[PDB]
Formats: C-alpha cells, structure tokens, sequence
C-alpha cells in the first residue's frame, strides 16, 4: 500500500557548529585544527646542520667550538640553547639582523681577504679560546704592537669583493680591562678605526674599562659588519684595538633556519618547524606554536573547530 | 535545514538504513524491505568530498623566524613584531571560525536539498497513481509486489501501465 | 528570495498580522478572520537569533599601545606601524562588509523557506480536498466553520472525512 | 471556500544591504559597528595610577612631581599630555620602548644598589629639581670631584641582581653647559663612562656645549638602561658625566598603560580605552578610534553596517 | 545545484534559445515554436549584476612605500616588513578565493531556483488541466493553439475556460 | 499536446571553481584579478616632479644636479635608478626615514636660517661638485678656520623656527681623508659637534681616515637632520668639521612618491603604481606588483580567480 523516504541516521553523532547553531548534531565531522606535534626535527632528505655548541654568528668568526662549522653548506640550519658565538668575552652589533642573513643563506664559503702585515703583531691570544692551548678566532686574527707599550702606525687596509655575489666582512673592536692596558697592547693616545664602502661610513672609538668575569676574563670585543658589494672596496683606517678579518664569507645559495631543543630525524620529512618540533599535517590550520616556520597551517587560537562531513543526524 | 525535508517534514532518519545516505523502506503485501538511492548518496558524498579537498589543497608559503626564543630582540622591535602577529593571529581565528560555520550551514542545506530531490523525483513518477502523506511518504492505489517496487528505485516504473485502475482506486 | 514566496508567489505581507511572523487570514460562510502559526514563526526567530548570539561571541584579545599620541615615535618605526594598522585596517572593513551582506542575503532566503515550508506543509494535509490558487491561497471545495480551519492550524484536520464529498465537488 | 498564507509586514522598514542588493528593505535590522562613545576612563574595579604631572618614565628616576609614584602598584596606568619624565632638562635614550615596559609591569618596586663612594662628591643638585629649595632626582646621585677642577678617580662600581626577576636599571650622564663647566664638575681630560652586562656592551663619552633654556636651564641629562638577569653583573667604569643609580626597580606584575585627556571612572566598567574615553560594547566591530587599546572590537573604516534581524519587508 | 532543477530534472540546456535565460518550447497540432521568459531572464540577470557592482565597488585606500627597491633598507627592519607584507598577501590570497568560490556557489544555485519558481509558477497556472511529465514539461489535455499558449507566456491563461474539457480528457 | 521548459547553453562554456567543485563549466564568467600593466607613469592631471639626476634627500642639500629642484612643488614624485643625493661623497644618517618624508611633503619650500659668521672662512668647495668649476652644496656652507692649520673658535649657533609647521634641519660632518688634512682646515686636537632641541640631543665627534676613491675622493661627509617644532630653538655648538645649513626646509602640503623607471605620461590617468608603471583597473585584486603603492586592488598570489556571472553549462 505505500513507499516511505527516509535518510540514515546514527546513535553517536558528532556536535558542530554552523551560522545559526552551536552544538547542532551531524552525522559525520572531521577536524580542522592541528594539535598533534611529532617531537623532533623531521630533516629527511635534507642537507642539516645542526649547530650544537657553535652559534651561527661564531660560523663567521670561528672560535674553537665552530672550527667544525667555518664553511657549511645547508637546506635547513638548526640553533641551540647551548650554542655559543664567541669564545673571548664579546657582542655582535646588529646580531639578529645577520642571524636572519645566515639561517637562510645556504650556508657560507670563505675567501683570504690576502691581507699582509708590516710594523705589528698580529698572532694575538687568550685561555679563554682553547685549542690545547691558548689562541683565538679562527678566521680573525688579533693586531698589537710589536713590543709592550709600542706605538701603532697609522694603517690603511683595503679589500675589493672581485666575485659576483656581497661579501660579509667582519671585524671587531677590543675593550681592555683597563686604561692602562689598552696602552700595553697599542700604546697610548685615543685610537681610531673607520670603514668606507661606496655605501657605507662608520667610525669606532675603543673605550676601555672593568667589566665583570665571564669565561674568567674581563674584557670584551664587539664584533661588527657590513655586506660589500661585487666590484666595491672596503678600506680599514686604525690605529689599534682592531681585530682583524683574514677570510671574508660568502653565501652559498638558499636554506631556512630554526631554533630547537629536540632531536634530529631523518626518517620523517616535514617542512613546518618549530622549538618543539615538526607539524606534520594537511589541516589548514594549526594551534600549535604561533611562531613555527617553514611552510605551515594557519595558527589560530581556537583548539578545534569541526567540519561537517555529513548531514543533521535525527535519531529515535 | 533550508528545504524542510530532513528534521522536516520526514519526522527522522533510520539507523537500520548502513547502505546509503538515502534510500526507501517499502511496505505492500508481500511485507516491508529497505533499500539505498545511489545516485542521490554519491551526489552528496562527492559535493562533501569536494569541499574537503578544496580545504586540504594548502600549498603553503615559507616564513621565516623575525624574532629569537633564545636570545630576545631589541624590544620596541620585539612589541612591533608581536602586536602584528597577534593581529594575524586574530584574523585568521575569526576566518577559520568563519569558514567552519559557513560551510557547516550549506553542508547541512546541500544534504537537506538532495532528500528534496529524491523525493519530488519519485512524486514525478507517479502521476495519479499515489498520493502524498505528508511524513515523506507516497501511499499507493495500485497494489505493487516486490518487482512493483523495484521498478520504481530502477526509474522504470510506467504509470500508463498502472494508470486507470489506481486512478479509479481513488 | 531563493525559494520563491517572499516577494514571490505570495504577492505581498500583511501589515495587520502583528501576533508573528507567519500566519493564516480564512474565509468562508461565517466571514473573515486571521491568526498567526508559532512554530513557523519561532524557527525564524530562533535561526535568526542564534546568528546574533555568534557575532555578540566576542571574547577579544589584548593588545597594547605600539606608538604615542603625545610624543611621537622615530619616523621610520613609525610608518611601517602605521602602514601594519591601515592593512590590518582594510582587512577587518572587508570582512565586516562580507560578513554582514553574507548573512543578510542567508537571513532574507532563510525567512522565504519557513514560509515555502509552512505553505508545503498545509498543501500536504489538504490531500484533494484543497487545490492551488496561485497567489499563496487553497480553495477548499468542502465547506469549513470556525471550528474547521482551527482544526488545519492545530495540525488535527482529517482529510478522509471531508473527502469524497470536496473530492466531487471538484 | 478558502484559507490563504501570508507573512508580516511594516509601514516603516529598515534598508540593509547583501551580496545581490543594496538597500533592500527588510522588517527589523541591528547595527554592528559601534558609535558610542564614553568620554571618561571607564576604571570600576581595577587598581587605577593617573600620573597627571609625573612622566611615566620619571617613575623610575624621581623628579619631584614624581614623588608620590617611585613604587606606585596599578592594573590601569594613565599618562596625561602634561605628564613630564625630568625636572632637569634631559632625555631618555630609547624612552618609548622603557615606556611600553613600564606600562604593562604592573608598576614598580625599588631596591637599594648599596653603592658606597669615597673620593668624590654625590650631593649635586639644581634650582630646576623643586623640594623647597634646589635638589636633584630620588632615585639617582649626583657625582662630582670634591672640589672645583679636581680630578676623577678611575672608577669601578657593580650591582648583582640577587632577585628572581630582571632588574631595570638606570644611570644618567651630564653635559654640561661648556667645555669648562664639565671641568670645574669633573676636572679637565676626556671623560669615560662604560656599562657591561653578561649580554651587554656599550660606552658613553660626554658632550658638552651650549643647548637652549629648558626650566632656564641651558645643559642637559641623558638617560640610559638596561634589564639585568638574575645572578648577572653589572659593572660602571667612569671618570665623570656621570649620574648615579642609587635603587634598582622590579616590575610587580601585570598592567595595561593608555593615553587620555578624559576624567577617571569608577562608576562605569570597560576594558577597551582610547585617548577620548572608553568604548563599551559588545557589538564585533568599531568606528571611533583606530588605535584604541585593550579589549576592543575591531575598528572598521565604515560607520555603519546594518545586519538584517527580520524577513523582507513587502507591505502595500 | 541546489534546487534540482538545472543539470537535474531538466535533462539540459537549450543552444537554440539565444533570446533569454529561462524559456518556453511548445508542441502543438500546430508544430513546436520557442520564446523567452523576460521576468525571469532579468531576475537571474539583475541579481548576476548586484555581485559584480558590489565588487566592482573599491574605493580603496592609500598606501605609500615603506620599504626601497634602489637602496636597500636595513636588514632587521626589511625582513620584519617583508614578513608582515607576506602575511597580509596570504589573507587576501585566501579571502579572494573564499569569495569566488563562495560567490560562484550561489550564484549557480541561484540561477537554479529561478527556473524552479518558472517552473511552479506554471504549475500553478494549469490547476488540472495539465499534469506533470518529469522532464520538465506539462502535457496538456485539452488542446492549445499558438494563441493559448502565448495566453500562458503572458500570465493569462484562464484554468477554468479549459476546465470540464481537459478534466475529464484524463 | 505539450509545453516544456527549459534554459539556455552553450558550446563554449568557461570552467570556474565552487566550495563544492574545481573545473564546473559556467554560462559566462569575469576575471577578478587583474594582470594587464600599463608600462608608463599615468599622471595626467597631477602635479609631477620626475627627480631625474635629482636624489630625493639632494632637494635639501642642494649638489649641482639638484638645482632646479631645491623648492619643488608636486603631488607625486618619481625617483630614479640614476638619482644621486650627493656630489661630495657622503651619506645621510636615517636616510630612509627622510625619503618616507619628503615623499608625502608635497614638496619644499626653503627660508634663509640667517646664520651669520665671524672669525672663519665658509667658501669650501671641490672638484666633485661642478658648476662650471669646482664648488659646493647650495644649501649649505663648509666651514673652515681662515688660515691653513688655524685654530676653530667654539662657537654657538641657533635657528628659532618661528613659522607654524615643523622645520626640516640638516647639517654635514665632515670626514678628511688623513688625520693630518682634519688639522689644515679646522687646526689640531679633537673637534666636537652637539645638538640640542627642546625634544633632541645629540653628539657629533668626526673620524678622519683612509676611504676609498669616489667621484675622484676619498673623503667623505655625513649628513644628519631633525625636525624642528614652531616656537623651539636647535643650537649648533661646534668647533670643526662641520658643514653648515644656510637655508631650512618646510612641507608644502601632500604628495605620494614612488620609484620607477618607466616614461611620464599625461594621457591616461592612474592611483596606483609600480616601478614597471600603472595599474588601472576596478577589479577588486592584482597579481602584477605586492609593492604597488597608492590606491590599488589588493595583491594576490593568485593569477586567475574566475567570477560566475551565468548558471551552469548543460549542452547536449
Ligand atoms: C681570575 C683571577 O683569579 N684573576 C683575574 C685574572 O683572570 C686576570 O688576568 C687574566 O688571567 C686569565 C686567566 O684567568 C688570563 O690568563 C689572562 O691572560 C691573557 C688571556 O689568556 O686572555 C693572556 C693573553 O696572552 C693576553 N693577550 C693579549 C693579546 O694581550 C690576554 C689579554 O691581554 C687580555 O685578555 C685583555 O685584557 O690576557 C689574564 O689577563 C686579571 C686581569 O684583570 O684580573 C684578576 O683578578
Ligand atoms: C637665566 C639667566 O638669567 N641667566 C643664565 C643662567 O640661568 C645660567 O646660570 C644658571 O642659573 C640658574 C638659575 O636660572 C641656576 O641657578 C644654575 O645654577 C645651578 C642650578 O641650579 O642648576 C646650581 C647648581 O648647584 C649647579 N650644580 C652643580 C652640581 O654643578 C648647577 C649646574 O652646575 C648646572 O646646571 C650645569 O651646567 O647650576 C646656573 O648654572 C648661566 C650659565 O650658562 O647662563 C645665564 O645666561
Ligand atoms: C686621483 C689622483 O690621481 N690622486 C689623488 C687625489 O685625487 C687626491 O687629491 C685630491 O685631488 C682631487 C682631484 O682628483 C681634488 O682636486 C682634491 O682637491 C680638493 C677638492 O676638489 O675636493 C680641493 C678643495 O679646494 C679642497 N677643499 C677644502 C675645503 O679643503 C678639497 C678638500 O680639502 C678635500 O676634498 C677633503 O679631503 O680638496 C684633492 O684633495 C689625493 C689626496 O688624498 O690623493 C691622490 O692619490
Ligand atoms: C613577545 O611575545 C613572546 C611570546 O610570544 C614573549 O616571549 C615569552 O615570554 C614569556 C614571559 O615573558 C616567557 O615565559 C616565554 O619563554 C617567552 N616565549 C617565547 C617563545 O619567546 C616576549 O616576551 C614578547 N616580547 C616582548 C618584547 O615583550
Ligand atoms: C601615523 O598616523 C598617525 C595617525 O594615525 C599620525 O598622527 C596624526 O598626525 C596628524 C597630522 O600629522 C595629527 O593631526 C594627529 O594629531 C595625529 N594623531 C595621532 C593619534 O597621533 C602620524 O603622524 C603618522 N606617523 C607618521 C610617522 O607619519
Ligand atoms: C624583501 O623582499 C624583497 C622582494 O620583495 C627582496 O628584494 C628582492 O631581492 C631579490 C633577490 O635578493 C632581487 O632579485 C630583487 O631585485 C629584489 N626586489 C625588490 C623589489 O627589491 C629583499 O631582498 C627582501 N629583503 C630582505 C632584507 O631580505
Ligand atoms: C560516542 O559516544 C561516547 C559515549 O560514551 C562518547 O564518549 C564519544 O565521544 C562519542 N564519539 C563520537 C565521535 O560520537
Ligand atoms: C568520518 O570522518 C572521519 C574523519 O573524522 C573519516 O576518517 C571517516 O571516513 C568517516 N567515518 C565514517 C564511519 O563514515
Ligand atoms: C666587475 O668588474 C669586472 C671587470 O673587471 C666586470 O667583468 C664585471 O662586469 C663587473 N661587475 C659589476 C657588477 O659591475
Ligand atoms: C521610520 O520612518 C521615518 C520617516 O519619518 C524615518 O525618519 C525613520 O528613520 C524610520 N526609521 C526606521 C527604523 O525605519
Ligand atoms: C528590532 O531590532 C532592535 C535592535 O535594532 C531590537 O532591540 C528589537 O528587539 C527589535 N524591535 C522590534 C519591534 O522587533
Ligand atoms: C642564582 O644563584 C643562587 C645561588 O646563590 C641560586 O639559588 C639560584 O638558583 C640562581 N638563579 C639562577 C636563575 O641561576
Ligand atoms: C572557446 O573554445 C576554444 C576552443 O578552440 C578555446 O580555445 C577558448 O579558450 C574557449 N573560450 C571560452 C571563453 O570559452
Ligand atoms: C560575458 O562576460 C564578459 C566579461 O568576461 C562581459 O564583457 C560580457 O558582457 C559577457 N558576454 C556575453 C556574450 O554574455
Ligand atoms: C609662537 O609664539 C607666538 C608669539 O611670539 C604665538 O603667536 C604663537 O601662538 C606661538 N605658537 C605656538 C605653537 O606656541
């Protein structure tokens, strides 16, 4: 006598919501916010270098726990806790700045600056910077007088970039624990260091005095730089308290850097990064971390917001 | 829903119905069956597979860190750089919730709508033959065995052939 | 109106229905009265309101002070700040625009299917007794007092009593 | 013989606007961009500092319109445009960062250097710094040479933050009206000032010479800061120009800091605030102030947007 | 679409009919002619229109440069604008294609209810004289010449000048 | 016997994409984003200052290729790959906070400063800056000590901004390529150079060296500015190295800059622009230039977004 329509319907349906409701009750739903992290860097197929004890900026200047690291070549860079850029007491000026540069450079190759030196010394030292035995920066080297209290002679150096990309240059400053000891090591009188490039001027006056202890000592370089372009000259005026660049770097190509306490993996892939780990999902959004990097779902605030993949459920 | 049909004027759906979506549960002489509507189940299925893909088509571009855990940047900077990304953060929490809700509406209408059409279909194809209940169900004047009513979820179903004698039956 | 009552078939409201939003106006041997269908109405009313509470859902976020009205930041900082607010500016103008002109138009389609559903529903418990004017109005063959149009307003009409006499008077 | 349907309808509609139609008339309709304005600093319930004639960052060294607020404890921290941050004529070096920490510490909580001196003068004052009488800022000192033109000692003087939390901290350098008068202050010689921190380096030379007349004083003071870590040091190397911090500040907490020229409130509550009042609503979006702080909805250039509560309107 | 009518139970669309959106092709004693729904055609057409006019609708904002193309800017504040610029192309990049996608939906279902509310409305018109096909047509029992359905075209077909006739015709 | 209905088609459909479908083929569509690039400067009807040879920050200074341009007048600006700021080599600090503002100036117009100078010499010139032999900046004056190796008088300067908008200032330190050429013009011992406004101060101590060869020479200049507020006074205390502003500079009204090297056209009319030209255009988005500057559709990565402006194709 009859022919009934109807449509499907289930005990356990999922709760959505939608314009006009909240909480109404489909039959089916799939979630839309990432929430599950994998624990570790997921670096397969990836040239990775993970930094360790070395700082990215020490990678430049090279004190002993980055001899490792003077020309690496990378897809993805990792930064840790522990990393360290300098081995004698000292800052970089403008540090995050090159920090951005380097993590996505590629990684860095070096080239003998070629200078030459004539009425000094310059194979200065400290236990601060241990290579079984007293040294220093590997890609720097420290300029002095020839004898103690010694004067400086007016200096004039230059190099030219002669290849096709910018050249990173970087020197540093040295701050002596006293008055007196910025004299010892190049004599008395105000010194001055000065740098020009075509696009660029900038002076820098020593200023000598007593900071506290750090790897025992008291004393403090700053290092500093600029990116010198291909077919320009960089020229070096001083008369003392520089710390002198022997190798100038150069950048490799592309990669993209992260900061990380996990470990390393190279059996999984991913391309969202951040200090916890890897998010490896196809959702469009995540909440996760709001500053992971790399190629990542949306963040947002909300925990869960479900789609519905089936019609209103109307059970009983 | 938008069409009246589901949580409509059908009073609920049926948990006994696992083959499909939409579907038919006959009674006649021979005793009550059930049965799945494919072609209405896959047009459903493959719109809410579509909007899936097209959610999960995310090619997304790279960003790169403009501020450091480990060693905070200069802070007027560093206030810039969040009150932005809180500002992003903002937008898209209001177009993800935005998104979710608005396809939530449609997908609930879309499946509504696709009842609808099943069920206007099968009206269509008995002319004079059935008349409307009103709980979503067609009450038939001429007797139909179990070939009757599979002729009818085929789309073979002739009413010229059963035509004047349920049309008397009225 | 996607479904085709409000300003559709159904050629115009009534200013004198002020007890909903949906109602009836009858005529018949004992004259003209009308009355108003809550269930319709409260749908509407609860669909629409459900909209408000969701936009009045606004927990919001902090943010602070990034530049100074009274001494103004460095210059450079301060125009990429300002260049920051003035996107983030025509973000929010386009999304409230959007927003508000995507709910409007689902309000005025929402209100037009409670109508079409009401209408469908009544058509479907006058089984040949009524048949379709056209301007949204069932002309009924049988008679029906006071008594039986509250009968269609309660859902409690019968059709098989008055049927075979409205079905002759076709 | 017959029962017709209808909808309602109204003499008077509200026009809104969709994604087909503008002004397409509708029975009833709610605005969603706020307007109203209260032109008072809604503050019910919460712990309130309105600074008035104290400059947020004179909060930390004390000039005397700042006497009432060195350890000041606040929720909601007002500045007022007639709020000054000196008394004698100076300067903040990086004051709007300082002043974006200030204003979300929760206000401050000062503890005693324990600097102790021998050798110079720390009693330096001014007719511009008002206590009955010439005088100087609270929280800081100013040091000389014992007598007029005598010399500097070379001198080192540290701070180790012993608290859980960072400690900001504050030290002013002179520039005197001549090149004689930071002699006669300090005796004649170049002058150094010097400040290193586990992760900061930075010097500080004088510059004397003839400014304009502030509070008809013609010389002027930098300030200067840095927050110092828990269990870090740090160190002054100076031989004159020299202001002195004699208490650190500690931030207690958690506040919100706004602008305004509007009167305080504690019979109204709001959370969002701008420079003309307080913005209490609970509609999404605004259109009164684009930089209106707090908890606010989102400002909207538009000044009304209509969301339609009601069917199409159709009468006649 | 969502109202079942066009790619539905309308098999398809006509090349031949290049006078309007939505028409009639009738069959008589006198041979099959075409036309074109002019009310219909202009509703679709006139609402198509209010999307584009709404979109079209940009007076926009000013924007000046923060950032140097000859001479780059520092790096710091570079990389903190390029990402903000990132992320605000990524919001539009996403809204644009919510929009299109979310416009084209409904502009497709509208297009489809218009032809369902013709179609109805003719329903409406041939109360018993005509009874419903399936395919998207009425056959009609008593006879229409060229001057009958034109009476149709133009919303004044009288129902019961034809009515005994085609009633009984059944 | 029957009347069907029915809709229209096409053999030609254009395929758009739904939330539901990619590739449903459509009656008629319209393109969103916009590709098509006008390749010239659209400035008809506006005020046009194309700077040419002229470098923004030149228009204050005033080198020899700045002359017609040093009281402009423009509602939009146009720089150039080949504009130069300077003819004596040099560089101004926070170059790029300067350009941002003359950008929007709507142009400059100069007022004599009225310094007037007693004790030295301020007629320096040089080869680098041409007019038909060697001269200088036309803005400003290199000051000097009368005779070779003579001494500097210190000396106090001040401007009083005495108009109602805000006065651009600029003054140049001057770089000597030797240590021993900083002594011939401005005599031996250590110069300084100090700033101070009623909301500013800053020092200026100069740094002689060794750069490298520009325009010929190997010293340089640094140029440096502040906006001076009506009824305040900035005061010059200097005893060398410094080059003089004769005239200050004020804000015409409003402008928009832009950079390009693409040719100036008065026959179309555009709002928004690019470096490669103009887009003129109603569509809401462009995928032409994320850089594009004045009124513009919004930038999407996006080639492509097709608009439905029909219903659904069904042939056959
Ligand atoms: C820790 C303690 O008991 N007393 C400190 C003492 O550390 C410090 O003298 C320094 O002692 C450390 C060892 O802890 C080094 O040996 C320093 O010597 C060197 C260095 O290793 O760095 C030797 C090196 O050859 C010197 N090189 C040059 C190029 O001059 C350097 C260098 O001069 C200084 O690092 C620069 O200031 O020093 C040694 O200085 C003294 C000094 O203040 O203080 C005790 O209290
Ligand atoms: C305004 C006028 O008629 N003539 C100025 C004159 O102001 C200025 O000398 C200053 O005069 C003011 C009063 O207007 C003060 O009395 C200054 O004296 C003090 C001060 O109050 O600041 C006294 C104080 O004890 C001094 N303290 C120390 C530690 O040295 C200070 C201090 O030296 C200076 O503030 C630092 O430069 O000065 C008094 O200097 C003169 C000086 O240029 O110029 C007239 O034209
Ligand atoms: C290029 C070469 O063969 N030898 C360089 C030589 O250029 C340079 O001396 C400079 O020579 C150039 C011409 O190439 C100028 O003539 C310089 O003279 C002037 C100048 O034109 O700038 C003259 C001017 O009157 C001087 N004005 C003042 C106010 O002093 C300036 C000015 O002193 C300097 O520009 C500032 O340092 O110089 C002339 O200096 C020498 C010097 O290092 O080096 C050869 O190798
Ligand atoms: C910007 O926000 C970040 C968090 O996004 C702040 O950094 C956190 O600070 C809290 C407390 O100060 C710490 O517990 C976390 O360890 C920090 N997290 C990260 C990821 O850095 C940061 O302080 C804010 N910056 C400024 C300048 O206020
Ligand atoms: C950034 O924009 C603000 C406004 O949002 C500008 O400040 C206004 O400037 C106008 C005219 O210059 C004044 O009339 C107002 O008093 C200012 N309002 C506020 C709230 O500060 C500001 O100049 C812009 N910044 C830069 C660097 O150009
Ligand atoms: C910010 O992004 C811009 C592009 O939007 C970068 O500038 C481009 O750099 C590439 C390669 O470095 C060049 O080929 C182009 O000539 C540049 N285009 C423009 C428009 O400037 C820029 O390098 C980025 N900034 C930083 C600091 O990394
Ligand atoms: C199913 O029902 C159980 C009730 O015990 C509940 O815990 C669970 O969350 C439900 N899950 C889904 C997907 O409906
Ligand atoms: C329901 O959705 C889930 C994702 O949430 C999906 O994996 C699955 O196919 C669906 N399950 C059923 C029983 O339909
Ligand atoms: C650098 O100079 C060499 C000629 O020595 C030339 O081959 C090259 O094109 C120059 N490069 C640039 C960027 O000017
Ligand atoms: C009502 O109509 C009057 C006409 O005098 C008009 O001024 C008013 O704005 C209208 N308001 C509403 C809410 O319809
Ligand atoms: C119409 O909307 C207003 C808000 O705009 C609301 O307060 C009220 O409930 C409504 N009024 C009527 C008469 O329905
Ligand atoms: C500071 O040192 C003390 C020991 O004197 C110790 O209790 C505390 O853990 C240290 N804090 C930090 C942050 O290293
Ligand atoms: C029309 O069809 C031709 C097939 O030759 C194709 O090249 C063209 O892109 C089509 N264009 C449109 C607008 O349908
Ligand atoms: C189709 O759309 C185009 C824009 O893409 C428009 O110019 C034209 O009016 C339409 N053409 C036809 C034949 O309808
Ligand atoms: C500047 O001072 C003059 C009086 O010499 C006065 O007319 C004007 O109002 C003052 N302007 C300001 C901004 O203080």
């Amino acid at each position: 006598d009859k022919i009934c329509l109807g449509h499907h319907a289930v005990s356990n349906g999922t709760k959505v919501n939608t314009l006009t409701e909240r909480g109404v009750e489909v039959v089916n739903a799939t979630e839309t916010v990432e929430r599950t992290n994998i624990p570790r860097i997921c670096s397969k197929g990836k040239r990775t270098v993970d930094l360790g004890q070395c700082g990215l900026l020490g990678t430049i200047t090279g004190p002993p726990q980055c001899d490792q690291f003077l020309e690496f070549s990378a897809d993805l860079i990792i930064e840790r806790r522990e990393g360290s850029d300098v081995c004698y007491p000292g800052k970089f000026v403008n540090e995050e700045a090159l920090r951005q540069i380097l993590r996505e450079s590629g990684g860095i190759d070096k080239e003998a600056m070629g200078f030459t030196y004539s009425g000094i010394r310059t194979n200065g030292a400290t236990s601060a910077c241990r290579r079984s035995g007293s040294s220093f920066y590997a890609e720097m080297k420290w300029l002095l007088s020839n004898t103690d209290n010694a004067a400086f002679p007016q200096m004039t150096k230059s190099y030219k970039n002669t290849r096709k990309s910018p050249a990173l240059i970087v020197w540093g400053i040295h701050h002596s624990v006293s008055t007196a000891e910025q004299t010892k090591l190049y004599g008395s009188g105000n010194k001055l260091v000065t740098v020009g490039s075509s696009n660029y001027q900038q002076s820098f006056v020593p200023s000598p005095g007593a900071r506290p202890q750090v790897n025992g000592l008291s004393g403090r370089i700053d290092f500093h730089w600029l990116m010198l372009n291909p077919n320009d000259t960089v020229t070096f005026s001083f008369n003392g308290a520089f710390i002198a660049p022997d190798r100038a770097s150069f950048l490799r190509g592309k990669s993209m850097g992260i900061q990380s306490g996990v470990q390393v993996d190279a059996n999984c892939e991913g391309d969202c990064y951040h200090s916890g780990g890897t998010i490896i999902s196809n959702l469009p959004f995540q909440n996760i971390d709001s500053r992971a990097v790399g190629k990542c779902p949306r963040y947002v605030k909300q925990r869960s917001l479900l789609l519905a993949t089936g019609m209103k459920n109307v059970p009983e | 829903g938008l069409f009246g049909a589901i949580a409509g004027f059908i009073e609920n759906g049926w948990e006994g119905l696992i083959d499909g979506w939409y579907g038919f549960r006959h009674q006649n002489a021979q005793g009550e069956g059930t049965a799945a509507d494919y072609k209405s189940t896959q047009s459903a299925i493959d719109q809410i597979t579509g909007k899936l893909n097209r959610l999960i088509e995310k090619t997304n571009q790279q960003f790169e860190l403009i501020d450091n855990e480990f060693n905070e940047v200069e802070k007027q900077i560093g206030n810039v750089i969040n009150w932005t990304r809180d500002s992003i953060t903002e937008v898209w929490s209001y177009n993800a919730e935005l998104l979710v809700a608005m396809e939530n509406q449609h997908t609930i209408d879309l499946a509504d709508s696709e009842m609808d059409k099943l069920y206007e279909r099968v009206k269509r194809q008995l002319r004079e033959n059935a008349e409307e209940d009103g709980t979503g169900c067609f009450e038939i004047f001429h007797k139909c065995d179990d070939d009757c009513m599979a002729s009818i979820r085929n789309n073979t179903y002739d009413h010229s052939k059963y035509r004047e004698e349920a049309m008397q039956n009225r």
